[PDB]
């Protein structure tokens, strides 16, 4: 029912439209989408993915101007300005802008111009945005925020378990650190980017970095700020990454007393959102899986019950998108407007 | 129906339950398989493969060596010889040769009269004798418990081949060379790794090795009508899984385009070879074919001819997915070609019937 | 030196004896028969031969169990079921299939059963599983743990297939066929007997069969250069032991004289056929190379040429007794491959023998 | 000088042997190896190498029997017996075994014992060996010491700086980790490796493990135990990994405090070991680079001035063959066992 229209199509769009096959209870009347790239590109790159395969939904449109797909026939247009993308035609419902590009809450009040209704971005908006993500801030979320933002993947899924740790066992100091994967963020080849190491090729490459989630958590955890800090480690991987932490918790505590506590959590709350487990499982193990990461059991070390190593293959893209679409479908309820 | 189990374990000795569980036409059913590495690794392996993604299975753990397939069971070996491996005991009709080593069916043999009824020959066995089986050619023209250990062709030929067959089968052929993408394996190690051969000893993923395939010879030994007029390099290239050979081939008839051939693609390819044979429109890529068990991966558009005649013809395919469909191709029909009912001889007049018991008859001693 | 067995003896195996008597450093020697024909008549079948004489040494008919010959006391079977008969507290290695019943490879098993370790078999390649291994031709193609169950093919192949690599090789042919003059021998009813066959169940000594063999096929089998290439019906001719080809070839050469080519056969006689191609020059016939025991028998001259292409190739051969000095070579080269013994030359270069056990070597697994 | 054989030589060892080369002056006279493999192969072993390209030093074999390299005799054994490679046809004084199969003593002995005299390995020596690398244990060496080995290159590579970590502040606690690349030695394809992670292909997939690292810490260091202790990950890379360690110190800091107080190591001992810098560097600007890394001074962060990153892309493969060489060199030197 929700009209709405993302900003840019990538993987995530794909993601969100697979959640949105994928996801049952899918208010998100998400009947357009944004991306400046070429649409029936876009449609077959819809129609095919690499990692969780083609889209074998197929679709049948007529004409370039309306496009259908699984019943819900779906239009989407390409271009630069929200203004120069119309959203009243359609009066959007909500945006997420996959772009990155539109990191600022003034695209979304483009957005918000052209005729949209709500707001979030997956990427953690440079300065004009306070974000919502679940599990740290979903809860005083309101629906009357009608542009948010999520953060990255590592932040959108580092959060719950070390602040439930936090809020179980608390942590004097926080180290964290991804295996976060590579994307447009960085240049495939050694293309000219600000950042020199996402400038690189780096095809087998790593880029020692930090992504918005060590300064993200201030936001999502309003104490686990500065003591709780790393950062990320942009690795050249395509897909499903692992996140990388050792904490320094506050409470004496050893490796299971978190786990259990880590499994009843998912055994009631972060279900869907989080896992946990010990069963060897890599990469490939993960496709389209929307628990966000299941920590290793075995190699969370803990010393001086501080010193603690935490581990979790994380879905970036899928789970993330999962994550993504978890209150992406709350502000579709709650629908104050 | 088949007792059927797998010599050791491979990542082909992983292909098929994918298959074969998901099946639902296999009369068949595996056992048991060697898996000299504790099923815990193998459900871990079954369970969890690298390219078509987790078992979609509850293939669970019973008994350490005799586990679950979301409830049908299937018992384990662990060893790396026949003559231990009881499928007498386990009454195999019919294994897979997993260890390669196999190049012959005498080893395969190995395991003939250790209880195997029938013999599945998985890969370019080295030994020529067995008769080239190759599905849409010769799987049919297969004779059954005749010498039961049943050859199959290298996945590049032998899903090439029912292509490779059909064009020379639309046209007429001169003669052919190709190239395949050979994915990135084992055989060439990941490092510079010492190796019997130059080309895999290289560190394998980079590097991109053109080496040899009697595979095209295997064309003429499935095709013998088109003896000779094979050819071709194995390029080992780095992917996962998926190869594909552009096919150089000067075509003995007149020179008209493949779209033609193609239409004749679109007719034999929606004709028997289906199920192998696809010719897609919308020119795609690796991933565009994983998990899909459609054995060929034809590109009308981007095959070519040069003078009409040398036709520059290409298809996309995995190397094992595909092949281990080929896995049920003679599996079903070997099933089905396993007699089950008796025979009528006469053993007064085919007294070797009654010399099948009485062999020591001098009424029966033939060329001995 | 090795403990060898026989499953009532062999009519070649009987010589075999005296012709492993005749051997000296033969690391094998026989312990036992499956006498189902009483010791002193398989004692004066073994001592004396029906064709070249009887044995020119001593045979002690010691107890029904075990007679002796020159001090060589050979224990005595009965029974055409194995198992029970235990070659293994007779230590047997490898027992002589000293049926031919067991023509299926699964026979040899219940003797692997009865105390065997590898099978000679006796008989030519009626199943397909085993190949034989042919001095000169395809004995090296063994190693150890390379079936155990081990053919003896048809003296017809056996001497089919030594010379019949130097056309292939040397010169090069398209094809061909050939044809035995088989000696008469029992396998063919003396007279008009109830015989499962056609034409051996008619009256023998008298006539000769235009006769089923795939010996050309057998040479196919142990030459895949030739698979499926060649041709020839047999002939049981009237005589006792002696047999010469028919051969007919579409020689690929040029089509050069035979005597350069039987220089050349001379030559590789000289080369890997000592005792095993002979060409000699002498027109001889039947008599003339009776328990003479280099394996082919040719005067030179006889092969010879109609057009060159076509090759008029034929020699005279024993059928039974070259035909067991074959058998101890080979017989030997188990023992000869037998472990044990030191068998490291170079690793350093050539592992392919080394790692020919274990492909997931360093790298090992060709052909993936 | 030194005459010397490499059982299980491996491209570490060709590396040690293009170092061998590259280290004009080396005291170690190698004329023997043991390689199963085949000698044009060896030569290619050592002649084609892909990181470092193939060895810029053409290889002439005479013809099958031996093969010379730099105008220098080199023979390559090949027996899988641990004493029947011929060691004493020279009475060889340095064998290095590359297959690390023999984590026990007695295979080294087993090598020394038909005239091999010394001994080290890529394996960390299990108990009875001493547990020596240069930076920390190279030196406490002494001569008389005959079979020794190197633990992980990890291991090898963090030994001295992280000596030094505790040097100029100390260490509360430490939980080490690597990008370590991946080998052959874990499942490149999916075969029967003890470790389901390692057992998989995972071209593109990472294996929670853990390293002497983990444990010679405490050999290479006695109070470095436990708290100060890690784990390993083998990362989807061929090349020079890099350390995924924080090191809770004792002594509060700042960042570059530490790399300040890590310049002098550099500038003093780290010289030729290590390195360090902040311009942004990725594995291949670290190849054939005998440094055995450069930290990350700017990303090595300082949180809570106690728990302090450390980030350095270290030579898992030629700086550990180099370290190795280099320790190949000490006992090269002092020659008297
Ligand atoms: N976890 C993170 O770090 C994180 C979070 C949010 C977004 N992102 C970035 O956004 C993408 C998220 O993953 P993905 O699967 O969607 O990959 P993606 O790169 O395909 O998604 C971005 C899409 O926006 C399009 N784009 C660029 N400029 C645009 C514009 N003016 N208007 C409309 N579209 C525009 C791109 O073509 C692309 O299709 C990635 O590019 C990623 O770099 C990353
Ligand atoms: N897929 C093809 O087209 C093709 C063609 C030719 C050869 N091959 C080779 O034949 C095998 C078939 O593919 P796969 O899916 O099985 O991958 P695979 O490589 O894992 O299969 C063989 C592996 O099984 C194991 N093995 C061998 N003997 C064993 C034994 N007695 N007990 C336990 N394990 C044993 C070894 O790990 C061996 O590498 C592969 O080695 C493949 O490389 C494949
Ligand atoms: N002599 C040869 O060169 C040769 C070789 C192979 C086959 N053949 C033909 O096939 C038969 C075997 O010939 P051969 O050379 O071995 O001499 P053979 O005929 O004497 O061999 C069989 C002998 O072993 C016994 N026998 C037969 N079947 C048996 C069984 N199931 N179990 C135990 N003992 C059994 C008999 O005593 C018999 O004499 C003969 O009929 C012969 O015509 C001959
Ligand atoms: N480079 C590192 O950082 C590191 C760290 C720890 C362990 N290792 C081990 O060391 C090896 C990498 O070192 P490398 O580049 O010098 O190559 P390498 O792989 O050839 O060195 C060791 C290899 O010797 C092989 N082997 C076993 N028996 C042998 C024999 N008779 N003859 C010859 N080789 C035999 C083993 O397969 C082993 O992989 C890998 O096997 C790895 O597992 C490496």
């Amino acid at each position: 029912k929700l009209k709405v229209a993302i900003n840019g199509f990538g993987r995530i769009g794909r993601n969100f439209l697979r959640c949105w096959h994928g996801r049952k209870d899918s208010p998100l009347d998400v009947v357009v989408i944004n991306d400046t790239g070429g649409v029936k590109q876009a449609s077959h790159l819809l129609k095919y993915d690499s990692i969780l395969g083609t889209f074998d939904a197929d679709v049948k449109t007529a004409g370039d101007s309306a496009i259908s797909v699984d019943g819900k026939v779906i239009k989407v247009v390409s271009d630069r300005n929200p203004v120069n993308l119309p959203w009243g035609d359609m009066g959007i419902d909500l945006v997420i802008e996959g772009t990155g590009v539109f990191v600022d809450r003034d695209g979304a009040g483009k957005h918000l111009q052209a005729g949209a209704k709500k707001v979030l971005i997956t990427a953690p908006g440079k300065g004009d945005i306070p974000t919502y993500v679940v599990g740290v801030n979903e809860e005083g979320y309101t629906h009357a925020d009608t542009i948010i933002s999520n953060a990255s993947c590592t932040t959108n899924c580092l959060a719950p378990f070390v602040k439930v740790l936090d809020q179980k066992f608390g942590i004097i100091k926080g180290t964290m650190t991804t295996t976060h994967s590579y994307t447009g963020d960085q240049r495939l080849l050694d293309a000219s980017h600000r950042d020199l190491r996402r400038a690189r090729a780096a095809c087998l490459n790593i880029v020692p970095t930090s992504t918005g989630a060590a300064k993200a958590v201030a936001l999502v955890l309003p104490n686990l700020k500065g003591k709780l800090n790393g950062i990320a480690l942009r690795v050249p991987t395509p897909n499903v990454s692992v996140v990388d932490l050792v904490v320094q918790v506050s409470k004496k505590t050893f490796a299971e007393e978190v786990n259990a506590a880590f499994r009843e959590s998912a055994d009631n709350e972060l279900k869907g959102i989080l896992s946990v487990c010990d069963e060897p499982l890599v990469s490939i193990d993960f496709r389209c899986t929307d628990v966000s990461s299941t920590i290793d059991s075995s190699l969370t070390m803990v010393m001086g019950d501080d010193m603690v190593k935490v581990i979790a293959w994380y879905d970036n893209e899928w789970g993330y998108s999962q994550r993504v679409v978890d209150l992406a479908d709350i502000v579709a309820n709650k629908w104050q407007a | 129906k088949l007792k059927v189990a797998i010599n050791g374990f491979g990542r082909i000795g992983r292909n098929f339950l994918r298959c074969w569980h998901g099946r639902k036409d296999s009369p068949l059913d595996v056992v048991v398989v060697n898996d000299s590495g504790g099923v815990k690794s193998a459900t871990h392996l079954l369970k969890y493969d690298s390219i078509l993604g987790t078992f979609k299975a509850d293939v669970k753990i019973i008994d350490n060596e005799t586990f679950s397939i979301d409830g049908k069971p299937i018992k384990v070996v662990s060893n790396r010889d026949p003559l231990k491996l009881p499928w007498a005991e386990l009454g195999i009709d019919i294994v897979i040769e997993g260890t390669g080593v196999f190049v012959d069916g005498p080893g395969a043999g190995k395991h003939i009269q250790a209880g195997a009824k029938k013999v599945i020959i998985t890969a370019p066995a080295k030994g020529s004798d067995i008769p080239t089986y190759v599905v849409g050619v010769n799987e049919k023209d297969y004779g059954h418990d005749v010498a039961n250990i049943i050859s199959n062709a290298s996945c590049t030929t032998n899903c090439l081949a029912p292509f490779v067959k059909v064009l020379d089968e639309e046209l007429g052929i001169v003669k052919g060379t190709m190239t395949t993408t050979h994915s990135y394996t084992g055989d060439q190690r990941l490092l510079d790794a010492s190796h019997r051969d130059l080309r895999r000893a290289r560190a394998a993923a980079l590097n991109i090795v053109p080496t040899s395939t009697g595979a095209a010879k295997a064309v003429s030994l499935v095709l013998p009508q088109l003896k000779g007029k094979l050819n071709g390099i194995a390029l080992r290239v780095p992917t996962p899984n998926v190869s594909v050979v552009d096919l150089v081939v000067n075509i003995e008839k007149v020179g008209v385009t493949a779209e033609d051939v193609n239409n004749a693609f679109r007719k034999a390819a929606a004709g028997p070879l289906k199920g192998v044979l696809d010719v897609c429109d919308i020119p795609l890529v690796s991933v565009d074919f994983r998990c899909s068990d459609f054995s060929s991966t034809i590109d009308s558009s981007l095959t070519m001819v040069m003078g009409g005649d040398m036709v520059k013809v290409v298809a996309w395919y995995d190397n094992e997915w595909g092949y281990s469909q080929r896995v049920v191709d003679l599996a079903d029909l070997v099933a089905n070609k396993w007699p089950g009912l008796e025979g009528s001889v006469a053993s007064g007049d085919p007294l070797e019937d009654f010399c099948k018991d009485n062999p020591a008859d001098e009424e029966c001693k033939l060329y001995e």
